[PDB]
């Protein structure tokens, strides 16, 4: 009773003292490093290290350069996302110059043609060799699905495919041909709510000096490019990519950092950076049509302006990433093909590539001359730093940083930091004691019963990373040992009958095509429960084991 | 399995339903209005039909399915919108139209070796030309000129899948007549 | 004649044809053929011995104040269900224990006309794996399955409590019994892994020094019988449980069927393919 | 279209158990157009062979491998072996129905009379552990001679064969089943009422038909209105297919995730029953510390977890992973179960280990 109402109680205690206390965290540890301070909000984010110097050294520096650059309490300058809008509008128009340049080419200005167009024709045949000439239907549908947030007609709230089920979705006016076949193929009552060719643009934060530009596709064309994207990644294994499983190009990063033989190349605009033209020559008509299809054309923005897409698509498409992947990935097996280097040595992951160093030159020239700019102060083919899907590494050791992203106000965000410091200042359980006195001395800001809680590591944030031996709050009912941990408090929603029950329908409908193994199969998926969060914090006891 | 033999089968019939018209059924009819269902959740409504000729019970029936034309939102602008692909693309594809049956000498550009021959930029379009049929004389082409603008005739397309064969010595060796 | 085969057979349990050529070989001798068959049963265990033995059991036992555990491995796990085996494992076991042998040698070599014998009825190689003592004023033997045993000698407390921690060492493989019992070695060798580890994660000279002598302070208690939690109450250590009844453990010894064997990989899809490329 | 019947070797090892089912694919392929599987004219067949006797209790207790008929292989050389009783215990332990002997390296026999005697003895053996030694086949033969190519000697394979599809039945359909599905959902629609949604285990339900829904809370009936896909409505329920169905007269609040629609007076709720059960070790993913009689897990059935205490048998005290033991579990609510049912063990979410249900209790 009172015992976990004690939890609940400092969990929903507000600790606020003066100052920013995510730059006294940073600032104090910085000091405990014996290094520079930020003496301004402004030198958070214009920090830029050196690489070189000793591991050590390095990694406490390249921290600096990044802990606090995510932080968006900053009351420093005006900065906006219309920075985010001027970036979108210059990659639309640079997509326009390169849609038009790999159109009809003007042969003299730079880009090195030959190499280029054989790099063209090269990868346009291995893609064919891969995907095929049309993409199954059968492929499609058992891929289809509806998942993820807002659409263009329900909100981030109604986004749970229940709702997409439930309340008609917009469509583009070509794919409107997929969702009459679809209503079609059931006795229930298929709706779309408007057809228009406009999806909807806004900007997901991203860094305190600029922001994401994401895009928000109509539902049922979500619906099927998950499906077209599905078989893309499905078809991607046979290249050796494997898209569920983001760990290979990590290793290989490490791999990088002391051989120094394989690249990494890092691509921002990539997103928007993929023209037109490049897919209507890297890919077969047949792709291509039903790429054109349930693709969004045309867009809006919240300034009520439109804008027709130079680009195929951008962040928050249904096939987007694995496009980008496999358009990657065809290019650089191409340029290794050339240079007569093993195609398997290149590994593409979104738009995060490692390659073999001796490939980038004529690998960049190939990028920036079909619409990808190169960014040298993200891509490194030479210095001991390599960094690739989350992970960063110097001279061999992972010097991979953390972030404080928002200002801390309850006890559970300073948790989260707390426990960010503990993983980062740690080998195997042990404190690194320069960081450890930071780490004790801002525990104390925690309520006591918050303080000696302790969970072991990867069990979620819910509590400080420890001995979870030596806590008091560990209570064993049965054999198994429990545990409190903070909960976001969650308050039920009415959910949509119908719709979750055609969503149900729907899931196992496709659903025949999909000693440790084998005992998996007994259980079975979650049904539709649908909930919003309260700003308040609850307790739930959780089971845990040491190891 | 069956559901990807109804999907693609009524796919194909929408694909061979001809215009930018779409299905509906009659929900409900009145004297000035009739209310057709299209599939979204606002029902069209039309005046005219006819007045008394064939018209009455028999002419139009709730259940009954009616062809409903909203070009409102419809593009076949948002594709021209694009002037990049569709001014130049397609009567490119008329000049290749040309060149087969018959084949006529056209003007393009290799730019550097694929595999087994060079890749050549027609137009728009791009196409491939086999090595062997480079010249008459079979002399080493790694010395020879690349990015310049040459003749050549084309031997086969596929006219759906994009493959494009032209020959270099289609004008040259065929030259004397 | 057939008749005499099956009495040969019956007697010995030896193979079919093999009595068939040891009678004939005999001229219809009983004795002889059961003579030949004894002298030939070496070499027919000397042909199996390249097998390597994976299972087996785990016999313990205890006379008073002194006890006796022992490994005997066999290269199945239905031979060591077999009451032959089991037999045999309990002979030698109990002439370990009656006899004070502390050799492993001495009784392996002492039973080897024996094993040879077993081994040429059961077909299988098997031998003595291994063989120890403890000796404390109260001692407990915990047998959980035959695939693992343990032998637990400790002054006072009682015959429970010594169970109980029997089962603990069993569950816990503890190295040691108190983390001031510790070997030189074995830190020195833990000391320098986890050391090799914190420089090779980027880290100086005094902080790395720093960080292991504050983990091998962890790390013997790990491996530490006293430091271990308590199975049965995971709430408090073992030694808090020891200073609860009021008690100190002498030593313990525990053994587990197919340790360093390391067990050699088979595949039977493989092998019959193997046999289907001939 | 044809039937999955399991089997496998077991026997001595230098019996020639592996040349043996080596000269049965071999064979059965040159004749009829990490396990071996292969094909009789009617029916497909999966071998399994066992490294060991607790090897096999695992596999069976895990699911995966559930043996309809084994094939004992003893060599006519040698004659049965002291540890072949184990294996023909381990036989009635695991619970094979049938099994069928095959005599290898029959041509170095010198006697008829004596091979009469080695089937005598084995029959002997089988007739003790109560297997029917004197109606239970056995084929003389060399898998040596098989492989070879000789006819003659293929013909006892085959004669083998045609002993593993005749002695040994077809497994029960699905569809011969009495009629159960899983709740993993319950909808309320408007203009329609009460649907529930699963995949229908075993036997068919059909439009019209009285069904009891059993489970947590009392069982209770009601009356089949129609059964659903995605693309079309059914008037049947067959057995495999994923769907959902139409209940009448009773409310959604009444029915939950884990009760059962099946054929009334087919299957009942119990609380209290005894199991086989294995229990992961460390690296295979389950807990580190082993457990006593207090334990007090969750169990998975078909759909969803029941919490339950456990009572270990007399002789045992403490668990350790990585091994099987029967237990007596005993639920703190009732779940509908038959015997032969498989159930997962669960900690929070996460495996450590899975049973089968030996014999329900009240």
């Amino acid at each position: 009773n009172s015992l976990s109402a004690q939890l609940r109680r400092a969990a929903n205690t507000r600790i606020e003292v003066e100052g920013n206390l995510a730059l006294s965290i940073a600032n104090d540890l910085l000091l405990a490093y014996g290094q520079s301070p930020f003496n301004s909000e402004a030198e958070c984010i214009s920090f830029s290290p050196r690489f070189d110097g000793t591991p050590d050294d390095f990694r406490i520096n390249y921290l600096k350069a990044e802990i606090m650059s995510k932080y968006d309490d900053f009351s420093l300058g005006i900065d906006t996302e219309a920075v985010a809008w001027e970036k979108f509008l210059a990659a639309e128009a640079e997509c326009a110059l390169t849609n038009a340049r790999l159109y009809r080419p003007d042969y003299s200005e730079d880009f090195n043609f030959s190499l280029g167009e054989s790099c063209i024709h090269m990868a346009r045949r291995k893609i064919a060799k891969l995907i095929g000439d049309v993409p199954s239907v059968e492929g499609m549908l058992r891929h289809c699905r509806f998942s993820g947030g807002a659409t263009t007609t329900n909100n981030r709230s109604y986004g749970h495919p229940s709702f997409k089920f439930a309340l008609p979705q917009a469509c583009t006016p070509r794919a409107l041909k997929y969702v009459l076949a679809l209503r079609a193929s059931t006795h229930f009552d298929i709706r779309i709510s408007d057809i228009s060719p406009f999806n909807k643009a806004v900007t997901v934060p991203k860094n305190s000096k600029t922001d994401r530009c994401i895009a928000i596709e109509p539902g049922w064309n979500m619906f099927f490019q998950l499906g077209i994207g599905g078989i893309l990644r499905d078809r991607l294994r046979c290249w050796g990519i494997d898209l569920n499983d983001q760990t290979i190009n990590q290793r290989r990063a490490h791999e990088g950092s002391v051989t120094n033989n394989l690249a990494t190349v890092d691509l921002s605009a990539a997103s928007d950076s993929i023209s037109l033209a490049l897919c209507e020559l890297l890919l077969p008509p047949g792709w291509f049509e039903v790429l054109m299809d349930l693709r969004s054309p045309k867009g809006r923005l919240p300034d009520g302006s439109v804008v027709t897409y130079e680009k195929i698509s951008s962040m928050g498409n249904g096939y987007t990433f694995e496009l980008e992947s496999l358009i990657f990935a065809s290019l650089a097996r191409s340029v290794c093909e050339i240079l007569d280097l093993d195609s398997s040595e290149v590994t593409v992951y979104g738009d995060d590539i490692i390659l073999p160093s001796c490939a980038v030159p004529a690998l960049r020239e190939v990028f920036k001359y079909v619409g990808f700019t190169t960014n040298t102060k993200k891509t490194f083919s030479e210095g001991p730093f390599r960094e690739s899907c989350g992970k960063h590494y110097y001279s061999g050791v992972d010097v991979t940083p953390f972030y404080i992203r928002h200002r801390i106000v309850s006890p559970a965000d300073l948790i989260l930091v707390l426990n960010n410091l503990y993983r980062w200042a740690t080998i195997d359980g042990v404190w690194d004691p320069r960081a450890h006195s930071v780490y004790l001395k801002y525990r104390k800001l925690l309520p006591k019963q918050l303080q000696r809680n302790t969970i072991p590591d990867g069990y979620g944030d819910g509590a400080l990373v420890g001995s979870v031996l030596i806590n008091p709050f560990a209570k064993n009912r049965g054999w198994i040992r429990y545990v409190p941990v903070i909960t976001d408090h969650t308050r039920d929603r009415e959910r949509a009958e119908l719709g979750s029950y055609l969503y149900d329908l729907f899931s196992r409908c496709l659903s025949e095509s999909n000693l440790f193994a084998i005992d998996q199969l007994i259980c079975r998926s979650n049904p539709t429960k649908i909930s919003r969060s309260t700003g308040k914090f609850d307790i739930q006891y959780i089971a845990c084991s040491s190891r | 399995e069956s559901f990807a033999q109804l999907f693609e089968e009524s796919l194909k019939e929408i694909e061979t339903r001809p215009g930018s018209i779409v299905r509906g059924v009659v929900v409900a009819i009145d004297k000035d209005v009739v209310l057709v269902d299209a599939g979204l959740k606002s029902e069209s409504a039309i005046p005219a039909e006819q007045f008394k000729n064939a018209q009455g019970e028999l002419e139009i029936q709730v259940g009954d399915e009616v062809d409903v034309a909203l070009d409102a939102v419809e593009d076949g602008f948002g594709e021209t919108l694009l002037s990049r692909e569709k001014a130049k693309r397609h009567e490119a594809w008329i000049t290749l139209e040309k060149a087969y049956e018959d084949a006529e000498t056209v003007t393009g550009v290799i730019n550097g070796k694929v595999k087994g021959g060079f890749t050549v930029e027609l137009n728009g379009i791009r196409a491939f030309l086999p090595g062997s049929l480079v010249d008459v004389r079979p002399v080493r082409d790694t010395l020879h000129l690349e990015g310049k603008e040459l003749e050549f005739k084309v031997i086969k397309l596929d006219q759906k899948r994009n493959n494009v064969v032209v020959s270099r010595r289609a004008v040259i060796e065929s030259e004397n007549s | 004649t057939a008749s005499l085969v099956k009495e040969l057979r019956e007697r010995t349990g030896a193979g079919m044809m093999d009595c068939k050529k040891a009678l004939t070989e005999a001229n219809g001798d009983i004795e002889l053929a059961i003579e030949n068959m004894r002298k030939s049963g070496a070499i027919k265990a000397a042909k199996k011995a390249g097998n390597v033995a994976a299972d087996g059991v785990i016999k313990t036992k205890i006379d008073g104040n002194y006890g006796i555990i022992l490994e005997v491995n066999c290269q199945t796990d239905f031979v060591a269900k077999d009451a032959g085996f089991q037999a045999f494992a309990d002979k030698v076991l109990d002439a370990a224990v009656a006899g004070k042998i502390t050799d492993v040698e001495v009784l392996k070599a002492q039973f080897e006309e024996e094993r040879v014998a077993l081994v040429a009825k059961i077909g299988e190689n098997i031998n003595i794996r291994r063989v120890a003592a403890l000796e404390g004023d109260v001692l407990g033997s915990y047998q959980h399955g035959a695939r693992i045993g343990v032998l637990v000698a400790a002054k006072g407390a009682d015959e429970e409590l010594v169970k109980h921690i029997a089962m603990h060492v069993a569950a816990s493989k503890p190295e040691f019994i108190k983390p001031e019992d510790v070997s030189a070695e074995v830190v020195e060798k833990e000391y320098q892994v986890q050391l090799d580890i914190a420089m090779q994660s980027g880290k100086p000279k005094e902080i790395a020094e720093k960080m292991v002598e504050g983990r091998m302070k962890k790390f013997t208690g790990e491996v530490s019988l006293t430091g271990q939690p308590f199975v049965m109450e995971p709430s408090k250590t073992v030694g808090q449980l020891l200073k609860e009844h009021n008690a100190e453990v002498t030593g313990f010894i525990r053994f587990e069927v197919g340790e360093g064997i390391e067990k050699v990989e088979t595949d039977f899809a493989a092998e019959v393919a193997a046999m289907s490329k001939q | 279209t044809k039937p999955h019947v399991n089997v496998g070797t077991i026997g001595h090892v230098d019996h020639g158990k592996t040349t043996l089912t080596a000269a049965i694919t071999t064979v059965l392929a040159k004749t009829y157009g990490s396990h071996v599987e292969y094909d009789t004219p009617t029916r497909h067949y999966a071998h399994v062979d066992c490294p060991g006797h607790a090897d096999y209790v695992k596999n069976m207790i895990t699911g995966a491998a559930q043996m309809d008929g084994a094939i004992l292989v003893v060599a006519a050389t040698d004659g049965p072996m002291p540890q072949t009783r184990e294996h023909i215990l381990l036989g009635r332990q695991v619970g094979v129905p049938y099994i069928i002997v095959f005599l290898n390296k029959c041509d170095m026999v010198d006697d008829e009379e004596l091979l009469e005697l080695v089937e005598m003895e084995v029959r002997e053996l089988l007739s003790q552990y109560d297997f029917p030694g004197d109606d239970t086949p056995i084929v003389r033969g060399s898998a040596l001679k098989a492989l070879e190519g000789d006819a003659e000697w293929e013909a006892k394979i085959l004669e083998l064969a045609g002993f593993l599809d005749s002695y040994i039945p077809e497994p029960e359909r699905a569809i011969d089943k009495p009629f159960l599905l899983p709740i993993e959902d319950v909808f309320s629609i408007s203009g329609r009422g009460t649907v529930v949604t699963g995949r229908v285990e075993r036997g068919i339900i059909k439009v019209g038909e009285e069904v009891e829904i059993v489970g947590i809370k009392e069982t209770q009936k009601s009356t089949c209105t129609g059964v659903e896909m995605f693309r079309k409505l059914l008037d049947e329920g067959r057995a495999g297919e994923n769907v959902g169905v139409l209940l009448r007269g009773i409310k959604r609040e009444e029915i939950e995730r884990g009760q059962v629609l099946a054929k009334p007076g087919t299957i009942k709720p119990h609380t209290k029953f005894e199991s086989e059960v294995y229990i992961l070790s460390k690296d295979e993913g389950g807990r580190h510390t082993p457990f006593f009689k207090g334990y007090r897990p969750q169990f998975y059935f078909r759909t969803t977890d029941v919490t339950g205490t456990i009572e270990l048998p007399e002789g045992v005290e403490m668990v350790m992973p990585g091994d099987n033991i029967k237990m007596v579990v005993t639920l703190i609510h009732p779940i509908a179960m038959d015997d032969g049912l498989r159930f997962a063990i669960r900690e929070g979410g996460r495996t450590v280990g899975a049973g089968v249900v030996a014999k329900v209790l009240g």
